[PDB]
């Protein structure tokens, strides 16, 4: 019989990760505050590092990686890939993006801004989208808090029928021994509105999010494309596979992205585990050129989906470390 | 550091008598007085209980204390009755009549001076007294009355000192008088107050095990009392041998004790023998520990399971490995966690020692302070109330000079030690 | 030469330094009697090992030590025991009845009528030193002499000594190995008292000692002998250049001015390898790259923390064996590039290193292996507050029900002692907050 | 990668190589809050006794 414990209730994932322990009959949960645990499902916030793996003849394991969030803010995401020799400043998969203080880097974007003005292209960018940098600026000061100002990709690939935004959500589960798996399952956030590229200020066409969306359900059940379909409309529509266009693009950026980290988060050689969930977002333009735009830290699986990778976090993540008395995963190989 | 031992009344007495008996053959001393053991081990904490008398022969801090010349007669005549000094026996000569009253008001404030002239002759012998241990029952005269009137007095004169008791719980299973949970609650209301630790030999606990496990269908005393010397030889392992832990009597209780009131502990041993038969399979360490914690091993009536353990002090005896010990004791906390509080971080010690008691290779004794034990005085508080509504077998009590008030003051005490208790099983 | 008296207070500052002084002995190669063949000026001089020992005319080396326990027990095992004509009667300091695991009976009650008697001894081997520098203190946190006297003393040595330093070698509490159930509530209240009074505390957390021990050692159930001995070989490395001719860290002050910038974050992290087992047969060598490449494994660290997740304030190598500076720069060079290594913005991101070329000495028949080279890592890193934050949790869950409170107010201390040294913590939590992220 | 204050001797060596640059109470009080103790040691001794008086 092990034992864990449940931090965070607004976890969808995990409810269903708890729900599948229990049923198992070999896992007992423990009240939120109980030392004596074998794994922890910990909190978002504040999450208490320095006091696992303390409890003698207890393996601990918690589902977060101490560290990581490094990759999954914005302004941290950023000044990363800037900073690290293995992704460095030419980077060609993510977009020209600067961390912008309300009243530092705002003289270097400036002098991009201006490039892009004297050279005469496109010079649309995101923080919310806007063509002009001093209407921009004057946005993130009356915010309050941090923001990244980063180039808006203006010419997307865009789904038929409908001329319509999208997005892929990849969900990536990294192990105790630091194996890379990426789930086989993605899923497309689409618009359901056609794409405007004159009319900045119409929000519900330009951003792809499950709740700006909440024409809705018009081509797809809730604007979600899967993999099957997506794959299926590019042979048909370009001559072309979902594997090759696009998901080596995407197996390479989760791979640099979390190698370039190991060394800072890796729990190899300490006193307790780590696991982590992350939700990689990717933008593909209209020549198949993926870009990344997000890393997150506590992601949301979709409906149809939720069954079979909280199984397999169950499988490879806890089980893997936990032993009870066909494999859904892509191995990313280093 | 020193220990004074007082045993009161028959039943004190004469589990007091089995004490010195069974640690004795421990320390290797004969019923003469003489030294014939062959370990070291034996003799560097001797002065725990035993004065060294010239001549080189040890004695027994030990006053015997009784209303009555019976018992002690019994213990002077018996197999260990000569190693006793002859000086530390105190008696009266007309009993206590099963009287709580007696022993505390009457009979025993006769007789009371006299022992503490023998406890201050001990006590000034000693370079570093550590305090009191008293074995008694509650349910009689002199041991429960008497009993409790010796250790007021002891804490006005050592207020300094720990308080240390073998209380013997009644039960209508083995039953002398039916005025026995009078004399209880009236010694239970003086104990919450005047000790510093108690354990809890609950007879009704003592006769079970002795039917249900020991298979003896039909026990006597000396059956009850195997059990209380081979616990009591459990408990004070830590304060007669050294180890890794140079164990005391305050830091017993200073560990032990987290609200001065609750400090009614209850005992456990494995593996649980009779006496004649020997048992040939030796035990292995995880049976040990999983027989120590079942409420079955347990000289108190009280089911674990029904409350929370607040501390648990744990001795090992016999030649072991130390690492499966360790390994065993985190394995059972681990496993049933929700039976420990949570607010008391580690509250589970372990200690080993090398030398096994008589007829076993090797053994394991559990001392436990759990809200359990809240069932112990929640039974002698039922047997209480089912008399007092009707006022019945008073008259004994006021025909020595006792009011009615006395008993309502004494069992809203006992009452107010169960919510207690209580108040700690939930929050 | 400038001299340091060394302080051990209850059982496991005892214990400790009866390892440290047989470690001393064998290393300046001075013998159980007091003898030291080597030593060519009879009845004083003023060499670097002369800071831990003076001399008498007959020829024998005394430590500069002081022993007080508030019970006879474990000072009496040292009265009688192998190095019993190496310290004079006057030095071993003990009393009746202990504190009873209970820092308030320490700290007010017992320590009251002894506090006298110790700074007068104190003040018998200072009284020959023609300039002390300070003290060196060895206690644990958890035990109720070891929190509660120490406490008082690092007081009353603050008066009586108001210009020199004092160190603390302390013993963090460990449920392994622990002998009550209160350490939580005695570590907290000694660090509050003492923390003002300190000025560099090197922490030991015996669970870090103990899973060394099994780990790198192969002892099943390691014993406080097998810890002590471990130890004393880190406490050796930190204190040799006290002891020995060098530049780097020759005198108290300059512990602090290495290690401590923030006067308040005095606690640094110490880190050792090799630890390699005696009755390994045939074990291969580690290159000077190897053991300094292990200084940040957190398996190797005194206190189990990740260095990682902070950030530094000062480092230290302290190497001994076959070590030469080219080999030293080299390694520094690899493990910059290999690892998260964060220093504070207004620090130097730099390694003070000291080497000296006589490799580490073992106790004959030991549990630790003869090696070529070895190194002790003294880093002042942010991460060590995880340490204060485990003790601090511990703390607050048996103080929200009053948990054996009680007797600590029965020895005269007050319910407000409590939630003020708990203050001073979550202020010290703090400290290491805004410096650390 | 520079190394700075390098000083040899018989016994050892030691130096200092940079990777980077950067960006009391007194004895009245304390005989004071000793005895402030004692004297509540004292009182909860008498109240004891006084009961026991009682
Ligand atoms: N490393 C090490 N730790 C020890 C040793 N002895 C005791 N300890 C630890 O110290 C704590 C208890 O403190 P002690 O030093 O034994 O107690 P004390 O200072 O003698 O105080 P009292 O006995 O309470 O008066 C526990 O956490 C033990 O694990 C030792 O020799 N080595
Ligand atoms: N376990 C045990 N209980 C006893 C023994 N003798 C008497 N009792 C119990 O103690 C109670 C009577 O107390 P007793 O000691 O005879 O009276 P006293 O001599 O006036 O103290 C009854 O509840 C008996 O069950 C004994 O030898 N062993
Ligand atoms: C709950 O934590 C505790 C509990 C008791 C202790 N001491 C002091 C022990 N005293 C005695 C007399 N026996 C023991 C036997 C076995 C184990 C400990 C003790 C220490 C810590
Ligand atoms: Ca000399
Ligand atoms: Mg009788
Ligand atoms: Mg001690």
């Amino acid at each position: 019989m092990y034992t864990f414990v449940v931090r965070d209730e607004n976890s969808s994932v995990y409810a269903e990760v708890s729900r599948l322990l229990l049923a198992t009959g070999q896992w007992k949960r423990l009240r939120k505050d109980n030392p004596r645990f074998n794994l922890m499902l910990g909190e978002r916030n504040r999450l208490p590092f320095g006091r696992l793996g303390h409890e003698p003849g207890l393996v601990q394991l918690v589902n977060y990686y101490r560290g990581a969030d490094k990759l999954c803010r914005k302004a941290s995401l950023v000044k990363l890939i800037k900073t690290s020799p293995e992704l460095s400043e030419s980077c060609t998969w993510f977009p020209e993006s600067y961390v912008i203080y309300p009243t530092d880097e705002r003289e270097v974007f400036l002098a991009a801004y201006n490039r892009r003005r004297e050279g005469r292209e496109g010079n649309v960018w995101i923080a919310l989208i806007s063509s002009e940098a001093s209407e921009l600026l004057d946005f993130i000061d009356e915010q309050g808090q941090v923001h990244v100002i980063q180039k808006y990709l203006e010419k997307p690939l865009l789904l038929e029928p409908g001329h319509r935004k999208f997005d892929i959500r990849s969900w990536v589960l990294v192990d105790h021994l630091y194996n890379i798996y990426l789930y086989r399952e993605g899923v497309l956030r689409t618009s359901s509105e056609p794409y405007n590229s004159a009319n900045f200020q119409d929000k519900t066409c330009h951003l792809t999010n499950h709740c700006i969306q909440k024409n809705y359900g018009r081509y797809e059940e809730g604007n979600e494309m899967f993999f099957e379909e997506f794959n299926q409309y590019l042979m048909d529509a370009l001559n072309t596979t979902l594997e090759n266009s696009i998901l080596l693009q995407i197996k390479h950026i989760i791979r640099s992205c979390l190698m370039c980290i190991e060394p800072a988060i890796s729990t190899k050689h300490l006193h307790y585990q780590s696991f982590q969930l992350f939700g990689f977002d990717f933008m593909v333009d209209e020549e198949l050129k993926v870009w990344l735009i997000e890393v997150n830290g506590a992601p949301a699986c979709a409906q149809k989906l939720y069954a079979e990778l909280c199984q397999g976090i169950v499988d490879v993540a806890i089980s893997s470390v936990f032993p009870l008395a066909t494999s859904i995963f892509i191995k990313l190989h280093h | 550091r020193e220990i004074v031992h007082i045993q009161a009344g028959q039943c004190g007495n004469q589990i007091g008598a089995k004490f010195w008996e069974v640690i004795s053959d421990e320390h290797g001393i004969d019923p003469t007085g003489s030294y014939h053991g062959d370990s070291d081990l034996q003799l560097e904490r001797i002065n725990v209980y035993y004065n060294e008398a010239t001549g080189n022969k040890y004695v027994p801090r030990a006053i015997l204390v009784d209303l009555e010349p019976g018992t002690m007669d019994s213990v002077r005549s018996g197999p260990f009755g000569q190693i006793f000094r002859p000086d530390n026996f105190v008696f009266g000569q007309s009993g206590a009549g099963n009287n709580w009253a007696k022993g505390h008001y009457t009979e025993g404030a006769e007789l009371v001076d006299s022992v503490l002239d023998v406890v201050r002759k001990e006590s000034e012998s000693c370079d570093c007294l550590q305090g009191f241990q008293l074995t008694h029952s509650l349910g009689g005269g002199t041991g429960s009355g008497m009993g409790t009137l010796l250790i007021s007095k002891i804490r006005e004169e050592y207020p300094d000192r720990i308080m240390n008791t073998f209380s013997v719980m009644p039960s209508p299973k083995v039953s002398d008088t039916v005025v026995e949970p009078y004399n209880a609650t009236l010694s239970v209301h003086q104990l919450v107050e005047n000790t510093d630790e108690t354990y809890c030999i609950d007879n009704e606990a003592l006769y079970d095990i002795c039917f249900r496990t020991l298979k003896l269908t039909t026990p006597t005393y000396g059956d009850l009392n195997h059990l209380v010397s081979a616990t009591m030889s459990g408990v004070t392992t830590c304060l007669r041998f050294p180890g890794q832990l140079n164990a005391d009597l305050r830091k017993l209780a200073v560990n032990m004790v987290p609200f001065p009131r609750l400090h009614f502990f209850m005992p456990g041993f494995a593996p649980l023998t009779s006496r004649g038969s020997q048992q040939y399979r030796a035990l292995t360490v995880p049976e040990l520990t999983q027989q120590m914690f079942d409420s079955k091993n347990m000289m108190a009536a009280c089911d674990p399971r029904h409350g929370r353990y607040l501390t648990v002090a744990a001795i090992f005896r016999g030649r072991m490995s130390m690492k499966e010990v360790d390994e065993q004791m985190l394995n059972v906390q681990n496993k049933n966690s929700s039976y420990f509080v949570e607010w008391i971080p580690n509250n589970v010690k372990t200690a080993v020692c090398d030398i096994p008691p008589r007829g076993l290779k090797m053994s394991a004794t559990f001392i436990g302070n759990s809200t359990a034990i809240q069932e112990l005085f929640k039974r002698i508080s039922e047997q209480f109330t089912a008399m007092f509504r009707r006022k019945a077998f008073l008259h004994w009590y006021t025909g020595e000079g006792m009011d009615e008030m006395e008993f309502t003051e004494a069992e809203s005490n006992m009452n107010d030690l169960v919510s207690e208790y209580q108040q700690y099983q939930d929050a | 030469m400038r001299e340091c008296i060394s302080i051990h207070v209850g059982q496991a500052g005892v214990q400790i330094g009866n390892a440290c002084w047989e470690l001393y002995c064998l290393e300046h190669g001075i013998q159980p009697d007091g003898q030291m063949p080597s030593d060519k000026t009879i009845g004083g001089g003023d060499d670097s090992f002369n800071t831990f020992f003076s001399e008498t005319g007959a020829g024998k080396h005394v430590p500069r030590a002081v022993f007080v326990d508030l019970e006879p027990t474990v000072i009496d095992e040292v009265r009688t025991g192998t190095y019993r004509q190496l310290f004079h009667p006057e030095q071993l300091i003990t009393g009746k009845e202990d504190a009873a695991n209970n820092y308030a009976r320490g700290h007010y009650t017992i320590g009251k009528e002894i506090i006298d008697l110790v700074l007068d001894r104190i003040r018998k081997l200072a009284d020959q030193c023609t300039g002390l520098q300070g003290f060196l203190v060895f206690h644990s946190f958890g035990g109720g002499t070891g929190s509660g006297f120490t406490s008082l003393l690092m007081e009353r040595l603050s008066v009586d000594y108001g210009k020199k330093s004092k160190l603390e070698f302390s013993i963090y509490p460990a449920p392994q190995v622990s002998t009550a159930v209160v350490e939580p509530y005695n570590s907290i209240l000694t660090t509050h008292t003492t923390l003002e009074h300190s000025d560099c505390a090197f922490m030991v957390d015996n669970e870090a000692i103990y899973d060394i021990c099994r780990r790198n050692l192969d002892i099943e159930r390691p014993t406080y002998t097998n810890l002590n001995r471990l130890i004393s070989q880190i406490v050796s490395s930190i204190t040799a250049s006290l002891r020995f001719d060098g530049a780097l860290n020759v005198d108290l002050t300059e512990f602090q001015t290495n290690l401590v910038p923030y006067p308040r974050i005095h606690f640094p992290l110490a880190t050792y390898a090799p630890v390699i087992s005696a009755e390994k047969a045939y074990h291969e060598q580690l290159s000077v790259a190897e053991i300094t490449n292990a200084c940040f494994e957190p398996a190797n660290q005194m206190v189990k923390c990740d260095p990682r997740h902070g950030k530094y304030m000062a480092c230290c190598l302290l190497y001994r064996g076959d070590v030469v500076p080219k080999d030293v720069n080299a390694a520094i060079a690899t493990i910059k590039t290999k690892r998260s290594i964060q220093f504070v913005d207004w620090c130097p991101t730099g390694f003070k290193v000291g080497i000296n070329y006589q490799p580490p000495t073992v106790v004959p028949g030991g549990d630790l292996a003869k090696v070529q080279r070895a190194v002790c890592m003294l880093s002042n890193t942010t991460a060590i507050a995880e340490a204060w934050a485990r003790l601090d949790h511990k703390f607050d869950l048996m103080y929200a029900k009053r948990a054996f409170v009680h007797w600590y107010v029965g020895e005269g201390m007050e319910e407000g002692e409590f939630s003020e040294a708990r203050e001073d913590m979550a202020a010290l939590e703090k400290d290491y907050e805004e410096v650390g992220v | 990668m520079e190394v700075i204050e390098l000083n040899k001797c018989t016994s050892g060596q030691s130096f200092e190589v940079i990777l980077k640059p950067p960006s009391d109470p007194s004895l009245e009080e304390i005989q004071k809050k000793l005895e402030a103790a004692e004297e509540r040691r004292k009182y909860q001794e008498a109240e004891l006794l006084k009961h026991l008086a009682e």
